[PDB]
């Protein structure tokens, strides 16, 4: 996985 | 300087690079947050004896429904001694043990008391209004936990509910992953200790404290080397103790770069890399050095105190926990709504926030407060979260009070 | 024997009969988890000093854009002994003071470097506005300001902060003594081999590490006979050395009500896991001891401490809302409603392409124990049943009582 | 706040 955000509209 | 390493990157290479630890044997008492590194077998039977589900009656199914004689009673605790014969009943309570010739408990509440002794004031005769299936209301030998069965495996990150298990089946030594020792240490020439008075020029020393805390808060050992003047000849010694005394060595400040020369020249250390595109954090730098078959992890955490503690349980606190044993150290991230509007930045931002549930609401919502050194929120509740801000892009620029976010838990909810 | 307790007032009686204990002075180090006591109050600014927020040059900025001499380097953790006079400038890095001469200062991006060492000489591009990328004395933090107000929560954040504005010594709610014991005589200790008739004591072990968890001092009275003198001595130990007594598996009540002159809440609660559960106080010398009688059934002993000691622990430790935190989650598997509130223990996992987390049981002991190497961090919150809902299936949204670490 | 499961439709 990756501890970037991620953005949902 | 330092190449620029992304995000994921810099933490993967966090994860494969950190070592796991090797085994020791602690008592079953002090189990708790280690990780077993032995697999748990029950020596015993649980139950060792046939034991009673329902207060009444323990019964031979094959007599059936009718009057029988009640020859004692069975107290948890003994071993009952007495043989039930065709015809008779034995009174036992929750926990106790059956006799040698019931197989089937009937309730209490499915019986009627016919008769009592002409005095003592003991009951005498029942008569059992139900037809018993063999076994029924009995917890049989072993029903529960076998012999030779494995109870916990390795691997298994043990809470207080594994540890009463161990005191269960008896395993009060057991074989874990030890702990990390991680010694922390800040370098500058303004930094003074907390205990002292300020100076002209100097500020107290926030980075050492707050970072030995969040370590503590994961029950790790630690060892404080103090404040470390902003030179290679104090710098290294105080290296060199951190080595022979840690498993770990976290140092926070000093950008020259005094720091990464003698870790790369006198150490012979690698330094994996020296710029994280993130914010806060970007001159976080990570480095390992292997003695005596022996892997040793250095962390240089930038100076700004929000910075150190945000990058603290971004890369230390993972790489502490797969240290440990833990077989996905990796953090828990859970979605929230956002409390307040931000402004997105190039780079994947991390804020300090708390996360409170509404009970008509399915999500919890993540209020800001990494907003330090101009507005800080007085709450009376510590942070919980971090918060895991997307970076900018040519569409979205900014997100709006309300919107979904993904946030990093840091603490006891 | 006693009333039956619904679940509801069970725990609003706990919480409400709980009292807050005194307060103690601490070490600043050993603040973590602790409740202040006191307002805490800045003796200094931070900063103290003038500081520069980026790396470039202290300017006057009644001088301008133009051409400048560097009279020096400010250093830091060194009060500079120079004056910017006009047409000089002062190269600084960002944790390095302000001189006496300059108001602001222009970033390294904005100028350019003019003459070199055989830096001696740069040309300002821009018209820098006072005080600008300078953070002034006591922006973070102003003296006699309070920093941290009384009632908070300290975790790591907060310790920093004491450590910052230089308190070391702090008045804090002191943490609660508690005593646990179990009684019955097929108890053998764990450490030794069974013996015909007797079990192991699992209860103790995990009661005392549910305990140690939270960080709370903890006193083992070890396994009590199941009779009256045994156990008023073991009580009056209990008291004697802790604020909190806790006991597990008629005579007790006795013991409390009759020897001890203690008021007894409840004895029974509409619950599952947890009937039999026992609640009640006992006040001597302005003193409130509180005592916990749980079940001797193990899952119920761990379920029933969440959900009464551990609030009521918060609020005697000082915690201004020592209610359990609840999350939302869906269940892993189908499971039918009982006509009383049930609870089993769980593990709650994330998953990042769903919005809601998922809830496994574990509950379901003495058949087929889920082996994960997980610990259970979470308490699911069934509901009582109803006349159209009867039972529970996969993916519904339930209450879920979170009850460690994540 | 109630420590009572709560019926979602």
């Amino acid at each position: 996985f990756s501890i970037v955000g991620t953005l949902y509209p | 300087p330092f190449p620029l390493t992304s995000m994921d990157k810099a933490f993967i290479t966090v994860l494969e690079m950190t070592p796991v630890l090797g085994t020791e044997i602690i008592n079953y008492r002090d189990g708790m947050g280690r990780v077993l590194a032995q697999d748990v077998y029950a020596k015993d039977n649980l139950p060792p004896f046939p034991a009673s589900v329902k207060d009444g009656y323990a019964v031979r199914a094959a007599d059936g429904p009718g009057d029988r004689f009640i020859i004692g009673e069975s107290q948890a605790g003994e071993q009952p001694t007495q043989t039930v014969m065709p015809g008779q009943v034995m009174r036992v309570t929750t926990g106790a043990p059956i006799p040698c010739g019931a197989d089937a408990v009937v309730q209490v509440e499915d019986t009627e008391l016919i008769r009592e002794s002409d005095d003592g004031t003991e009951e005498l005769e029942v008569r059992i209004l139900v037809q018993a299936r063999p076994g029924q209301d009995i917890r049989p030998i072993g029903h529960d936990i076998k012999r030779g069965e494995c109870v916990l495996a390795k691997g298994t990150h043990m809470g207080p509910s594994e540890i009463g298990l161990l005191a269960t089946v008896g395993v009060t030594e057991v074989e874990v992953n030890k702990f990390p020792v991680v010694a922390v240490m800040s370098t500058g020439n303004e930094l003074l200790n907390p205990e002292d008075d300020l100076l002209p020029g100097k500020i107290r020393d926030s980075n050492r404290s707050t970072l030995l805390a969040t370590i503590q808060e994961h029950g790790y050992p630690t060892i404080n080397l103090g404040i470390v003047g902003d030179n290679p000849d104090d710098l290294l010694n105080a290296l060199n103790e951190g080595i022979s005394r840690a498993d770990v060595i976290i140092t926070s400040g000093g950008v020259k770069d005094y720091l990464k020369q003698v870790l790369d020249i006198d150490l012979h250390a690698q330094i994996h890399f020296g710029r994280v595109f993130m914010k806060p954090g970007l001159p976080t730098t990570f480095a390992t050095l292997d003695i005596d078959g022996v892997r040793k992890i250095i962390f240089a955490l930038p100076g700004n105190p929000v910075s150190a503690v945000v990058t603290c349980n971004l890369f230390v606190v993972p790489a502490l926990r797969k240290m440990q044993g833990i077989l996905d150290p990796r953090p828990t991230i859970i979605k929230a709504r956002l409390s307040c509007d931000v402004k997105l930045d190039p780079r994947p931002e991390y804020h300090r926030c708390i996360l409170t549930w509404h009970h008509q609401e399915p999500l919890p919502w993540a209020q800001s407060t990494g907003n330090q050194m101009s507005s800080r929120l007085m709450s009376m509740r510590s942070a919980n979260g971090l918060l895991m801000l997307p970076p900018k892009t040519e569409q979205y620029v900014e997100l709006h009070k309300g919107e979904v976010v993904d946030v990093m838990v840091i603490g006891r909810l």
